[PDB]
């Protein structure tokens, strides 16, 4: 039957079941977006300079 | 008044006072100052310092 997808599958994706599933493909990239409320952007003297 | 240098070490143009400035100074005795802008780019908070 060959090896599984353990040991098969590209980019060193961990074949996991129940839930069938694969972790820590490395390809490609995830793209964040934050909304940041004004709230919490403080002024430049509180901070060190 | 003798040896004083005026920084802008923080401003932005918002309504309320937006922007704090420091002044470097020797003077030759302690005492009240009326410090005051005669033109009309900004609008100072305290009228004595």
């Amino acid at each position: 039957k060959a090896p599984s997808l353990k040991f098969t599958a590209p980019f060193g994706c961990e074949i996991y079941t129940n839930p069938i599933r694969a972790e820590n493909c490395a390809v490609g990239s995830i793209p964040l977006a934050f909304d940041i409320p004004d709230a919490l952007f403080t002024r430049v003297s509180e901070t060190p300079t | 008044l003798s040896a004083a240098e005026c920084t802008l070490n923080e401003c932005v143009y918002s309504s309320d006072f937006g922007g704090i400035a420091t002044v470097k100074y020797s003077a030759s005795k302690s005492g009240k100052c009326a410090v005051h802008v005669p033109s009309g780019t900004a609008t100072l908070k305290e009228a004595a310092v």
